[PDB]
RNA sequence: AAAGACCAGGC
DNA sequence: CAAGTACTTACGCCTGGTCATT
């Protein structure tokens, strides 16, 4: 009916106005690409060949524009059309066409895009502004699209199978709009919580950290090859902090010319002992930690995702807010580049020898495993003959599960603390961990020591069956190994029991994710909704669309919050 | 004992599964009778005396492998994976390539991955004997490094050794069927068969036409191109109009086979089939069998590959960033069991619940065999020759080639086809359509306080539009615009006229509405 | 006669029913086809439970 | 123009228009057989 | 604190406690084509034509849906030349 | 027709109650690989509608225990609703219990 | 309002710096007279950014104030931001 | 599906060893002894005969389109 | 499909140059060799052969892209030595040695085989 | 600012691997000379195939790729091949090209293995590696293949059927005293083939003055170049490439000075 | 195009008057004929009447010069014979 | 060929 | 003025195949 046209998705004010499908928009497998900086974008030639820009063809390129005329749409550096003043458009694909080929002032030639032109890069899942941003084109080879690895993290995007797409602004005043306000450069710093969006992530971080030490010597061959690759190098190849023996450098020093302009910065890194700033050493810092950045030179300590990163302070915060965006830019890329022909000298990978701990560790982990459910087992046994007292707050039944949760959660923070404690300082998930790239204490624990308790809606694992969990029960079995906990570590192999019970676990997990997200997505769809129209009128008063005063300042101090950042009073706390 | 004797004899014994049954061995246990059933997981285990648990058993498990179905059986080592990566890749499974069915040479089905050279999985589970997928595999084993060679592999995505697809490495082939349908509709409306001549039909598209026969079908061995005729077919008009069968774009197969036949109705009936072969370039997707996809990200030569003391470039570089987070520990057991089971020469036992087969069981063994117990390898840079400080984890692992290939998702648009309702661009790539920039695309914009892209990608990028609409009332004017004559009907106006730049979207849903009695005057001053 | 029902393929009532391997690639069917499909207008339809 | 039938693999020569019947062997389904122009398929 | 402050504002500024849902995004004084963006639609303009409610086109969505330059940044401005600037420096065209 | 409409259609029922009818029944069986052939004539499907957003009806139950994979289940909105047996499982075909 | 009684920020907006240089370039591809010398640069784009700089744009943004009344502010006027 | 010459990631020709890899498993040897018997020292080259799964004779049994 | 043909690694089409010569400003007599459809195995061997001579200060090379088939070479030398001088010394070098090994290689041949 | 002085000694040379080190040379020479070895040897390949009848189970493609990896003997006539793009002639020529013929069908009920016998060639020196056979298609009773193919010159940069060599196993510094590979526990680590250090001790002791020299190879021959060749031919193709980049900057040099 | 371009500045929505409604209608006597053609042609008073919009994608209409493009469709109307409910 | 429904799938 | 009822809404994008009706 006409009612069912002008509906929501999918019908005429949502489906049709709100949001249209357009041209000049494009869509293809992105693929890593650490060489191209952070505001480019990897086309390749079959997506610039069809998509077309239209440029007035003026004194200054009549011959340029001529040119690309005569090559057509077969040449990829080419055109299209010939848009004359009269609004006709001349058509360059179907025959040679020899005398429509003349240019003068006002005409238009829809040019193939080139290397420089801007493109709004978006995936779909747009939560935030920063995951529509405008990069440079740079025509690569092969058929799909290619974006930088910080470039990741604001579209929240990985390389499997995703997709992006690509719009490409064909005015001068829209591409005017992109450049000035949604480069990517320009948006290192989201006002969503007044810290950088973008981040050194993933192998680069990894091998930050390891290039970062004390351990890390470099050779004279090493250094000329790290510093070719710093588009910011002044060419001056720096004094080695090692000399006659053997000329020398250090993985700091090296970084220090990464580091733009007069940057500082204090910063801890992750394994930071908590005593060290108390006690001596404070400035000396036997482990390396305690980053410290003077006059853009790293003085001293490991840099991981708690300077490189994603947080309030880091180095790339403090770039952006010192320096600038440009500059910023130049920083990732050049991290980017040397870093990663570091790694190809060092290198990193992960495997069994990683996992495996010492036959001490293991037995200190099944020591512990077993007095908890020695434990537990007491615990069972108490409960059983009414020697519990009932906590208050909750129930009898409610605290035995209660202390059956504590002494297994216990067990699982132990038999992981001595799992931490017990890797080489090689190891490349300690690695991983350390640097902040990917993983997680507790992903060493379930690999080394125990995968923990299976927990499905919050509790342990059902009663699925009559009093049982699984057939291989006796009923009203409330112990670890009926209930939920998976002994075993992910090395050492799930029994049968222990893996329906992560099924469960993970199940849970999937559902939580599919069946979230439309919740989620209409509560955006509202809040956006709501206020959409409201902004910040030029007597710095915030209205809505009927002008009606929302706040009087915007934020009541007037300040935007890419720029604001966390400070110390310094006042408030001290005594009299 | 003597039942397992029997069942090795199976063969001219004529003994069963059924006299299994019908012995009184084995019995079918619903779900309701397992909750009065005390099962034992194994015998060797759980039946023997010890610290007693349960002396009342009622029955065993055949194998507790057998939990897991068709597809999460193929994973190799599944107790050690993350649970949600099984999950992955039971999805993944039925999505990777491979011989679907031996004789797809007959078969004339729509898209159908037939892959080149498949192989049988190093590490196998038993399982997998009885789900046929040793005569019909899906994947090949490559030479996995889980190493950080050139960044190009970061996040998710894989190095492909260009070396290796360029010897056959995982190289499929497309099989594309069309079919035509000739068919007698009207009295005098009849199509047919039949090559299109130059000045014969009506209805004509640029394509070429030369590649058809005297029968408007192509023979076999034609090299088709994007937009090329495949089966030459026109419809007499009430002199005819042509409806013959284009490609997709941008394919460029070969014709493999064209059938005719009659259908039920008795008409003639075409069904042409063409394969393209689709060499693994740096946009398809690889997956293992423990949910660790990814895109190839490139694909360097085998001189650019690292290499071990011995030879061994590998194929596959994968990152060991996908690792340590979503602990795919199956991965890591199969490339060793990999490396150890292609140097011993069997093939290796991954079945789930094993309690035999240990890491560091398949440590030692490979420690017999000159490599290094966890599986490293001490790699060299084929750039500058040296050394890699860090030595890499490479060992044989079943990767599968997926369905996903770059060249079926790469689409581009540049003022296409239009609707006939909305006038904007189509839907979908077959259609030559856009891309939508739905509503959080917009939102996203007015965040950026973008005004003229906003504007230029919901106005002038889709459907632009121009209307008169009337001063006096908002409601469109008649506008005759070479005669220059707008007139507004309803107030006798025809002078005060305006010209409006509206999207048509805007201007149907304006003219739905007044067909709903709203009247969304539209006035100017 | 008052209608045909569509026959799951390797049924009892299929014509592929008891072949052997060579019979079935005699007559372009895989003997690994595992059946139990049914073909509606040259498709191939399964019914889930 | 000659089409090679689907049971027999008698190559037979059929019009235009004719029914598509297979002589000497009674089957509804034919084939092609394969053009004589010929293609390059560089080995790579 | 100011996205919060923002969100907490638009609610708690009408005097009432108004609900981000279609009663209280809809029951606003903003205009018909605003409205019929947000769950409503047809009955959002069903009401206006029988009130003869007049949308004044000031907020996005409505100057979105006619494809006019939203009032939000590059939009909240409107651009003049100046004929004195263009006599004044060097001019080569 | 009937039947041929049903299995073809997918809409289980008359083709004039189209609406009312249960659909997804009678799907096209996908024969890219064999793995998915063998998982697709093997395979559960719950009735209940996939918009719905309690938890429960999705969760693998205990009572799944070598009768249904624990693993294969499509993600998406269709997760715990599409089911795939195991290896063991066999569904009774009927006997009249006289 | 009137040239006196600016209340407005003296800073040029990004927003109005985007419009202007997005406007300045069109004018300047469709043969505007280029206040600023050009060394050689035939990019319309990188012609505004150089007279932006210069201070040399022949624009007056006109900022709407929320009663209804506008402050005209030339584009030499305003302090750019960058 | 065919016996994959030249060896993925080496390059060795295991395209002519797949007839003497069957006969010298069907006559005595253990896998191993028959691929070094073949001399594929290298585990990627014993990876492609070892793994191989000869479908050609599966697609053989069908009778061709012409005769 | 849009695969670069396999000839666009060592093949130089119509117009581009194998070697371009341009001084760095930054720095003086240290100038950039850009060889165009060459890659590591003529970069390494140059920057190693360089990095010999005492009177280079600085020698490195670099691929700008691996899809793109391109080296950037930056030398700079000791005042009263050109870095083209340094490039040129070090490619007759680097054919001095190949020449010399491939000579005492067939010698090692001809007295392995039937000596 | 002079070459070193390599020294060669040849320890196994075989009909198919010659194995031998290099000393008093630098790494990215080594390097250089290896990768040469896989990517700049040229060879004769099948590059060019035409089929006439195929009735194989496997399609034209399969088929022509499975003859472009049939190792040919190009031991002599690589050198005095030109190139099909150097070449005057258009499409083939004697000069530029080698012409193979195949042509079988199985009429017996038994199958018949269409190999690397039946290419029949035309020059007597180019034959595919059969002074068993690489199997090219299984054919049964009634199934025809017949095609005519041009193989040419090229490298493996091209492709990696113009690649001479299987595995080329390159090791420098075989007991770690360089520490160029940090091993975690050094005890672990198998010792390399050429270990000089006894077995109690795990790595030789850090040589802080030291720099790599003395590098071990194993050129391992497909079949089409003899080990020999295949590194005489590298070090001359590796030479005339830094000759024509002389030939090229020297040309730059005087024309911009 | 004689008109200036001039843009939206409000909506003012309402309810079409019928006397609004039969002036508005490019149809005399309304719409009276259920057939959309008669003759393969469009039907003056059907439902495909040639005077509401352009068809045959190359046609004008009778309104104004359609093209198809041009013509925004124009509105026509029914006499009902006896009044009804708007749902 | 067209939009309607359904199905499967990718992020 | 309470107790009863009915109505409207429930992520974004993208890919393919199938079918009935026109
Ligand atoms: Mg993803
Ligand atoms: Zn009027
Ligand atoms: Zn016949
Ligand atoms: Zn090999
Ligand atoms: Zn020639
Ligand atoms: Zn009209």
């Amino acid at each position: 009916s006409l009612k069912q046209r002008l509906k929501g998705k999918e019908g005429r004010v949502r489906g049709n106005l709100m949001g249209k499908r357009v041209d000049f928009s494009a869509r293809t497998v992105i693929t890593p690409d650490p060489n191209l900086s952070i505001d480019q974008v990897g086309v390749p030639r079959s997506i610039a060949a069809n998509m077309t820009f239209a440029e007035i063809v003026t004194p200054f390129n009549i011959d340029r524009l001529q040119e690309l005329v005569r090559r057509g749409n077969s040449q990829y550096p080419g055109a299209k059309y010939i848009i004359r003043d009269n609004g006709d458009r001349i058509d360059l694909r179907f025959h040679p066409k020899p005398s429509d080929l003349h240019l003068q002032t006002g005409y238009k030639v829809e040019r193939h895009m080139c290397d420089g032109d801007i493109v709004i890069f978006n995936r779909q899942p747009t939560l935030h502004k920063m995951s529509m941003m405008g990069h440079r084109v740079r025509i690569l080879p092969w058929s799909t699209f290619r974006l930088n690895l910080s470039v990741t993290t604001p579209y929240n995007a990985d390389f499997d199978g995703d997709e992006m797409n690509l719009h490409l602004p064909q005015s001068l005043e829209t591409r005017a709009e992109i450049q000035e306000l949604a480069m990517v450069p320009r948006m290192i710093v989201t006002p969503q919580s007044n810290r950088p969006v973008m981040g050194i992530v993933q192998d680069t971080l990894t091998a930050v950290r390891k290039f970062t030490k004390r351990d890390v010597f470099l050779e004279r061959g090493e250094v000329m090859n790290l510093l070719m690759f710093l588009s910011t190098w002044d060419g001056k190849v720096p004094q080695p902090a090692i000399l006659k023996p053997r000329p020398l450098w250090t993985g700091k020093q090296i970084f220090s010319l990464i580091i733009p302009g007069h940057i500082n910065c204090i910063r801890t890194h992750s394994t930071h002992p908590d005593d060290e700033d108390s006690g001596p050493y404070k400035h000396i810092s036997p482990g390396d930690t305690k980053v410290v950045v003077e006059n853009g030179e790293l003085i001293m300590g490991i840099l991981c995702k708690k300077s490189l990163g994603t947080s309030a302070g880091s180095l790339v915060h403090i770039s952006y807010l010192e320096m600038g965006h440009d500059i910023t830019r130049l920083f990732y890329s050049n991290i980017q580049t040397v870093i990663n022909n570091w790694l190809l000298i060092e290198g990193h990978t992960i495997g069994i020898g990683d996992s495996i701990a010492d036959s001490k560790t293991y037995q200190d982990i099944q020591n512990t495993i077993k007095k908890a459910k020695q434990d537990v087992i007491e615990v069972i046994e108490k409960a059983h003959n009414n020697e519990l007292e009932p906590t208050p707050g909750n129930t009898l039944r409610q605290t035995f599960e209660n202390q059956v949760n504590r002494i297994l959660n216990d067990a699982r923070d132990k038999t992981g603390s001595s799992a931490q404690k017990s890797l080489s300082e090689y190891n490349n998930f300690k690695s991983m961990v350390v640097s902040g790239a990917k993983g997680s204490k507790i992903n060493i624990s379930q690999v080394i020591a125990v995968v923990g308790q299976q927990n499905v809606e919050g509790k342990r694992i059902p009663f699925g069956f009559k009093h049982r969990t699984l057939p291989h029960f006796i009923k009203d079995d409330y112990g670890p190994e009926s209930r939920g906990f998976v002994e075993n570590s992910y090395l050492a192999g799930l029994t049968p029991t222990e893996f329906f019970f992560h099924a469960m676990g993970g199940r849970e997990g999937l559902i939580d994710t599919a069946v979230k997200t439309a919740e989620t997505g209409y509560i955006q769809r509202r809040l956006i909704k709501s206020m959409e129209s409201v902004m910040v009128k030029y007597d710095a008063t915030v209205r809505n669309s009927i002008n009606q005063v929302v706040q009087l300042r915007y934020g009541e101090d007037g300040l935007a919050g890419e720029s604001v950042e966390f400070q110390n009073l310094a006042t408030l706390k001290p005594s009299n | 004992k003597r039942h397992i004797d029997q069942l090795k004899e199976r063969e001219y014994n004529n003994y069963s599964w059924q006299d299994l049954v019908a012995s009184g061995v084995v019995e079918y246990i619903d779900t309701l009778e397992e909750e009065t059933v005390m099962l034992a997981m194994t015998p060797d285990d759980l039946q023997e005396k010890e610290v007693a648990y349960c002396s009342t058993y009622t029955h065993c498990e055949i194998h507790p492998s057998m939990i897991l179905g068709v597809c999460a059986s193929i994973i190799p080592f599944p107790d050690h994976n993350q649970s949600p990566r099984n999950t992955y890749q039971s999805a993944m499974g039925k999505q990777a390539m491979g011989v679907y069915i031996t004789n797809f040479h007959v078969r004339m089905d729509t898209l159908a991955h037939v892959l080149y050279y498949p192989q049988k999985p190093l590490v196998t589970t038993r399982s997998m004997e009885y789900l046929r997928f040793r005569e019909l595999p899906a994947g090949i084993n490559s030479i996995v490094a889980i190493a950080s060679y050139t960044g190009y592999n970061q996040e998710d995505s894989v190095i492909m050794n260009r070396s290796a697809v360029d010897r056959g490495f995982f190289r499929s082939v497309f099989y594309r069927s069309y079919k035509e349908q000739e068919s007698k509709k009207g009295f005098d409306q009849e199509e047919v068969f039949e090559k299109p001549t130059r000045e014969t039909c009506q209805g004509m598209r640029h394509a070429i036409y030369d590649k058809l026969d005297d029968d408007g079908l192509i023979a076999p061995g034609v090299r088709v191109s994007g937009d090329d005729v495949i089966i030459g077919k026109t419809v007499t008009l009430p002199t005819k109009r042509d409806c013959s069968t284009f490609l997709r774009t941008s394919e460029t197969g070969i014709v493999d086979q064209v059938m005719v036949t009659l259908n039920q109705e008795g008409y003639k009936f075409c069904k042409i089939r063409v394969r393209s072969v689709r060499i693994p370039q740096i946009g398809d997707k690889f997956a293992s069998r423990h949910g660790q996809k990814g895109t190839c990200g490139i694909q360097y030569r085998q001189e650019d590959m690292p290499f071990t003391c011995e030879g061994i470039t590998p194929d596959i570089i994968i990152n060991p960033h996908a690792i340590p987070s979503r602990m795919t520990i199956g991965h890591l057991i199969e490339c060793l069991q990999g490396k150890v089971s292609a140097n011993k020469g069997e093939i290796g036992d991954a079945t789930p619940f094993n309690d035999a087969v240990n890491v560091q069981k398949i440590s030692n063994l490979l420690s017999d065999y000159g490599y290094h117990l966890r599986g490293n390898e001490v790699l060299y840079n084929g750039f500058t020759g040296r050394k890699i400080t860090s030595q890499i984890f490479i060992g044989p692992t079943y990767y599968q080639r997926l369905k996903h290939m770059v060249d079926d998702k790469i689409h581009s648009r540049a003022r296409g086809p239009i609707q006939i309702l909305n006038r904007q661009p189509m839907e979908g790539r077959s259609r030559d359509g856009g891309l939508r920039f739905g509503e959080m695309e917009r939102d996203c914009q007015i965040a950026h306080g973008a005004a003229q892209f906003l504007r230029e990608r919901l106005f002038e990028a889709s459907d632009p539009y121009q209307v008169h609409v009337c001063n006096l009332c908002g409601i469109m004017a008649i506008a005759n615009t070479r005669t220059h004559t707008y007139e507004c009907r309803g107030c006798r106006n025809k002078t005060q006229i305006s010209l409006v730049r509206m999207p048509y979207a805007c201007k149907l849903l304006f003219q739905e509405l007044m067909s709903m009695s709203i009247a969304p005057r539209m006035m100017s001053v | 006669f008052i209608g045909k029902i569509p026959i799951m393929l390797r049924s009892t009532y299929c014509l592929l029913n008891g072949l052997t391997d060579r019979d079935l690639c005699e007559l372009n069917e895989c003997p690994l086809d595992p059946g139990g499909y049914f073909i509606i207008n040259g498709s191939e339809k399964v019914l889930i439970a | 123009m000659i089409y090679i039938c689907g049971e027999c693999h008698t190559e037979n020569e059929i019009k235009s228009r004719d029914p598509i019947r297979c002589r000497e062997c009674g089957y509804r389904i034919m084939y092609k057989k394969r053009t004589k122009r010929l293609v390059v398929f560089d080995a790579r | 604190y100011r996205h919060l402050a923002l969100l907490c504002d638009t609610m708690t500024c009408r005097g009432h406690l108004m609900a981000i849902t279609r009663h209280g995004v809809n029951r606003q004084d903003t205009g018909p084509l605003m409205k019929c963006s947000f769950e409503e639609t047809v009955d959002v303009l069903m009401e206006a034509a029988a009130h003869g409610e007049s949308d004044p086109m000031k907020g996005v969505s409505e100057n979105i849906m006619l494809g006019q330059l939203a009032p939000a940044g590059t939009g909240c401005f409107d651009l003049l030349l100046d004929a004195e600037k263009c006599k004044y420096g060097m001019e080569i065209p | 027709d009937g039947l041929k409409y049903s299995l073809a259609t997918g809409n289980w029922g008359d083709q004039k109650k189209a609406h009312q009818a249960r659909a997804g029944v009678s799907q096209v069986l996908n024969r890219l690989t064999f793995a998915s052939t063998l998982s697709h004539l093997r395979r559960l499907n719950s009735p209940i509608g996939r918009d719905g957003k309690l938890a429960k009806p999705r969760q693998l139950h205990n009572t799944l225990w070598g009768m249904v994979c624990p693993a294969e289940t499509p993600e998406g909105h269709a997760v715990g609703l599409v089911k795939n047996l195991a290896l063991m499982a066999y569904i009774s075909v009927g006997s009249q219990p006289s | 309002q009137a040239n006196q009684k600016r209340i407005t920020t003296p800073y040029m907006t990004k927003y109005e710096r985007a419009r202007v240089l997005g406007t300045r370039a069109l004018q300047i591809a469709m043969c505007a007279p280029v206040m600023v010398e050009l060394e050689g640069e035939t990019d319309p784009l990188l012609i505004a950014m150089k007279e932006l700089k210069a201070r040399k744009i022949p624009i007056i943004i006109r900022r709407y104030l929320p009663d209804g009344s506008y402050e005209d502010w030339g584009v030499d006027e305003l302090i750019i931001t960058d | 599906m065919i016996i994959p010459v030249r060896c993925f990631t080496c390059g060795k020709i295991v395209g002519n060893k797949w007839e003497a890899y069957l006969g010298l498993l069907q006559a005595e040897y253990t896998e191993g002894d028959a691929l070094d018997a073949l001399g594929l020292k290298r585990y990627c080259c014993r990876r492609m005969l070892l793994a191989h799964v000869d479908l050609i004779e599966k697609l053989l049994n069908y009778a061709p389109l012409e005769k | 499909m849009n695969a670069p043909p396999a000839f666009e690694s060592f093949l130089l089409f119509e117009g581009e140059k194998k070697i371009t010569i341009n001084k760095d400003t930054k720095v003086p007599n240290a100038c950039l060799f850009t060889i165009n459809k060459e890659d590591h195995t003529l970069g390494n061997i140059i920057k190693s052969q360089l990095l010999k001579d005492p009177q280079v200060l600085f020698a490195g090379y670099k691929v700008p892209h691996p899809l793109e088939h391109k080296i950037i070479i930056r030398v700079q030398t000791t005042p009263d030595y050109s870095p083209q001088e340094a490039f040129t010394n070090a490619i007759t070098d680097l054919i001095s040695e190949l020449s010399l090994l491939e000579e005492r290689f067939r010698v090692a041949i001809k007295d392995k085989q039937e000596g | 600012p002079y070459a070193n002085q390599p020294t060669v000694r040849i320890t196994e040379l075989t009909d198919e691997n010659v194995k031998f080190i290099i000393e008093n040379t630098d790494l990215a020479v080594a390097n250089s000379i290896r990768r040469v070895f896989i990517a700049e040897v040229p060879i004769i390949a099948i590059d060019w195939v035409q089929i006439d009848a195929n009735s194989s189970v496997l399609h034209d493609e399969f088929i022509a790729h499975r003859l472009g990896l049939i190792p040919l003997i190009s031991d002599d006539i690589v050198d005095k091949l030109q190139y099909s793009r150097d070449c005057t002639c258009e499409e083939f020529c004697p000069e530029c090209s080698v012409e193979f013929t195949l042509d079988v069908r199985c009429n017996e009920d038994q199958t018949r293995h269409v190999t690397s016998r039946d290419l029949i060639s035309n020059s007597p020196r180019v034959i595919p590696v059969t002074s068993d056979d690489i199997l090219i298609v299984k054919l049964r009773k009634g199934q025809e293949l017949r095609l005519r193919a041009y193989a040419k010159k090229g490298f493996g940069k091209e492709h990696a059927k113009w690649n001479p060599t299987a595995g080329v196993a390159f090791e420098y510094d075989p007991d770690n005293a360089l520490r160029h590979t940090v091993y975690p526990k050094p005890e672990e680590w198998p010792k390399s083939e050429y270990s000089e250090l006894d077995e109690d001790e795990s790595q030789a002791p850090y040589d802080p003055n030291g720099k790599p020299e003395r590098f071990y190879y194993n050129v391992e021959s497909c079949g089409s170049l003899r080990p020999e060749t295949i590194v005489l031919s590298a070090l001359s193709g590796l030479k005339k490439k830094l000759s024509d980049l002389q030939t090229q900057l020297s040309h730059e040099i005087q024309s911009d000075v | 195009s004689a008109c200036p371009l001039r843009t939206i500045k409000r909506v003012q929505f309402g309810v079409l008057s019928p006397d609004e409604l039969k002036r508005m209608s490019v149809t005399e006597g309304g719409i009276k004929y259920p057939e959309t053609t008669e003759g393969g042609r469009p039907k003056l008073g059907g439902l495909m009447d040639p005077r509401q919009g352009v068809i045959e994608r190359t046609g004008r209409c009778q309104t104004c010069a359609g093209n198809m493009t041009e013509c925004p469709g124009h509105f026509g109307h029914i006499e009902l014979a006896k009044p009804v409910f708007h749902v």
